[PDB]
């Protein structure tokens, strides 16, 4: 916690930036998207869901 | 009262995602539902009553011959004790309402008065005998939170599609109006507040407080 | 030093015979000038410090006091109106953009305050211009609690957004209190069990069921009212809260709005207990409740080798009057089959607790 | 402090600009204590720094 | 005058200094309910800043 007016507006413009730079094709966040659909979470988790589904079926 | 806590408990599961493109959200809305009714029945059964013991070391007592009139038996818990001398208090109809104390009572209170509170005759009663849930909650609530920017980040890319020429004038001037305030602390740092160099508004300051 | 040569200031006509208050206008009459005139920047003072007596002196600027004032706080409060219809694009643009915004909160958080003192609110009640934009924003609110498309948040505006919330909703605390419905489909009460629905947050959680509580008094069961909108999917939610053991506001405020909803008429009790989800808990939390944080007896003795208790507490007082107005419901309503359900477990707190035999006279009168 | 309080409390300044005021034995020169002024004001602003 | 000298250990300038963009905000606090709540309300906003 322990939150300031500088603190809150410097994370503004932080998440304003990361977006605007990321319009002009600037940013590379290919280090962030590689935690979420690249691992395999995105498909460990269908290799669960496909036995959940079986034992839930008896 | 409830404990504040130093992280956050929950989060709000944005619902400004196009319900034609993003799918399955509705299966998570369904699941979270059933899953605030499949606590609301634990926490109902954990206030469970029960009714185990209305007459069925030290949960034992020996009561008196005297006490023993009242009852029935002549030893049981105080729990039977205190609720069968509540129960002949109630039956022979002695509360004031019109406690008026009976003939036997006098005996066993040892007391002629007549008339006692019901706190004085209990008092004479007396005188004459979980871990691993945090976890999980704290990892749900750590992804609604990447949810919720995801989703704010999408909010964001696709209000600029639709009308650029007012979101990139608002960026234009949040920016032009933060760089400022974060430049304005920047004066008073100790190294920069002693070499007399800032005191060559600090000049009509003075002059105000010098008024004050 | 005193001169005329030294300068002209006290010659033979003034120099003890001005008035004390001979040094410009005074601190009220400033603020009330500085209020209409068209300056930006100084609009920005006078709604500060009109704030400022809005939390250490507001029996000065009360608005019976000074009938000349809520003309000029509309001005900054209808503009809302308009920048409210906004706030799901970028409608802040540019820095005279938030300053009309904060000029309005400002003047809406100075009517928060000022509606809370009595024979103040009973100007706010008159003027239908603020009860139409309270209902504005709890109709825009009950957008974004609904979850339909017509409206959108946008999210990076929340923060001008939830301000405006928990200060309507505030007027409307005050304000429930002032009317009584008297038809089924009426706003101020199909918003209100919407929001509660999904707020998520304790203070507007108590804030609304404080207000709907106060939009059922002065009123009688027997006819459509406003008590039939709700159902067994929103009573299904405020008698939940009795099982929240972790506080002792939100079982107070459900246990108040119970009471409240029950006064008139027996068909209410009727309809209370129709559902088996609401009686089931009622059932299994109404006795726990006449021991809420009272000190039990302590029979911790079966397992070692008394001090009963002397007072109860708000929580107790307050379940002790439901059973207590349940109890005489009639001899054949869910009421009566209900405190007879509840008599074997009510026993056992009866004869761990003295002091209930008191409280609980009506209730054994009538079983 | 140490460098500047053992000057002499005597110091005067003889300067090329008393000619044009002949200054005679027995009188008493304008600008005499110059460097005495600047050397007591950089004693007591150094005393008065806190 | 009594005035200490600048050798002295007072002399600092800025030891503990707090300037209104260090000064801590009202935010929402977050309560805890039990474990097994998921009706509760965790959370208490009564007009805070982020909010």
């Amino acid at each position: 916690n322990n939150v300031t007016l500088k603190n809150l507006t410097a994370f503004q413009l932080l998440s304003q930036r990361e977006n605007i730079c990321e319009l002009l094709n600037l940013v590379e966040s290919t280090e962030r998207h590689n935690s979420i659909i690249n691992p395999e979470r995105q498909r460990m988790s269908l290799e669960e869901m496909k036995k959940m589904l079986d034992a839930l079926k008896n | 009262n409830p404990v504040p806590v130093t992280y956050p408990t929950d989060a709000y599961i944005p619902t400004y995602l196009p319900d034609d493109k993003v799918s399955n959200l509705a299966d998570l809305k369904k699941l979270i539902e059933m899953d605030s009714r499949l606590d609301l029945y634990l926490t109902r059964r954990r206030l469970d009553t029960s009714i185990n013991l209305p007459t069925n070391d030290g949960g034992k007592v020996q009561y008196s011959p005297n006490l023993a009139t009242l009852i029935g038996m002549q030893t049981g818990s105080v729990n039977d004790a205190v609720y069968s001398i509540y129960k002949y208090i109630l039956i022979n109809n002695l509360f004031v309402t019109e406690v008026k104390l009976d003939s036997l009572l006098q005996k066993v209170l040892d007391t002629n008065a007549a008339h006692l509170p019901l706190m004085n005759v209990v008092q004479t009663v007396n005188k004459l005998v979980d871990a691993e849930d945090t976890a999980k909650l704290r990892e749900i609530t750590k992804l609604a939170l990447q949810l919720n920017s995801s989703a704010q980040k999408y909010q964001f890319f696709h209000e600029l599609s639709l009308h650029p020429r007012e979101t990139l004038t608002h960026y234009l001037w949040s920016s032009k109006q933060n760089e400022l305030v974060l430049q304005g602390d920047q004066y008073f740092n100790e190294d920069a507040a002693r070499t007399s160099d800032i005191y060559s508004s600090l000049m009509g300051n003075i002059s105000l407080l010098y008024s004050q | 030093t005193k001169s005329i040569h030294y300068s002209l200031a006290n010659f033979n006509v003034f120099q003890s015979l001005p008035k004390e208050t001979a040094r410009g206008v005074d601190d009220l009459t400033r603020m009330e000038m500085a209020l209409l005139s068209g300056i930006p920047e100084e609009i920005k003072w006078s709604l500060k410090k009109y704030l400022t007596y809005s939390n250490k002196a507001p029996y000065m600027i009360s608005l019976r006091t000074l009938p000349d004032l809520l003309p000029l706080f509309k001005t900054f409060i209808l503009p809302l109106e308009r920048i409210v219809e906004g706030l799901n694009k970028s409608s802040i643009c540019d820095s005279k953009a938030m300053d009309s915004l904060q000029m309005g909160l400002n003047a809406l958080l100075i009517l928060r305050n000022l509606a809370q003192d009595t024979d103040s609110v009973q100007i706010l009640v008159k003027d239908r211009e603020i009860k139409s934009f309270i209902l504005f924003i709890l109709k825009k609110f009950q957008c974004v609690a609904t979850g339909d498309n017509k409206w959108q948040l946008y999210e990076g505006n929340a923060t001008f957004f939830n301000e405006l919330t928990h200060y309507t909703l505030d007027l409307m605390e005050a304000i429930s209190s002032y009317i009584a419905p008297a038809m089924k489909d009426d706003h101020y009460f199909q918003t209100l069990v919407s929001i509660l629905n999904y707020t998520k947050d304790r203070y507007m959680v108590i804030s609304i069921l404080r207000s709907l509580s106060r939009l059922l008094v002065r009123s009688k069961a027997n006819e459509e009212s406003a008590a039939d909108n709700l159902d067994h999917k929103t009573l299904s939610l405020i008698v939940s809260f009795l099982l929240l053991e972790c506080d002792s506001e939100l079982i107070i405020a459900s246990l108040d709005f119970l009471y409240q909803y029950i006064l008139p008429g027996s068909q209410r009790i009727t309809e209370l207990f129709k559902s088996k989800e609401c009686s089931l808990i009622l059932e299994a939390t109404l006795p726990n409740l006449l021991s809420y944080n009272i000190a039990t007896p302590d029979y911790h003795l079966l397992q070692k080798h008394v001090k009963f208790p002397q007072e109860l507490s708000d929580v107790s007082k307050v379940a002790c009057t439901f059973l207590c107005l349940l109890s005489n419901d009639t001899d054949d309503g869910a009421g009566s089959a209900f405190c007879q359900r509840i008599r074997p477990l009510v026993l056992h707190k009866l004869a761990d607790i003295p002091p209930l035999t008191l409280a609980l006279s009506e209730y054994m009168e009538n079983t | 402090i140490n460098e500047l309080e053992r000057l002499p409390a005597n110091l005067g300044t003889y300067s090329l600009d008393d000619c044009l005021e002949f200054i005679t034995k027995d009188d008493l020169s304008s600008r005499m204590d110059t460097f005495k002024i600047k050397a007591l004001v950089e004693l007591k602003s150094l005393k008065l720094l806190t | 005058s009594n005035i200490p000298d600048p050798t002295l250990p007072p002399t600092e300038m800025m030891t503990r200094f707090l300037h209104p963009n260090w000064y801590a905000l009202p935010t929402t606090v977050w309560l805890k309910y039990g474990n097994y709540n998921s009706w509760a309300p965790s959370f208490n906003e009564n007009g805070t800043v982020v909010d």
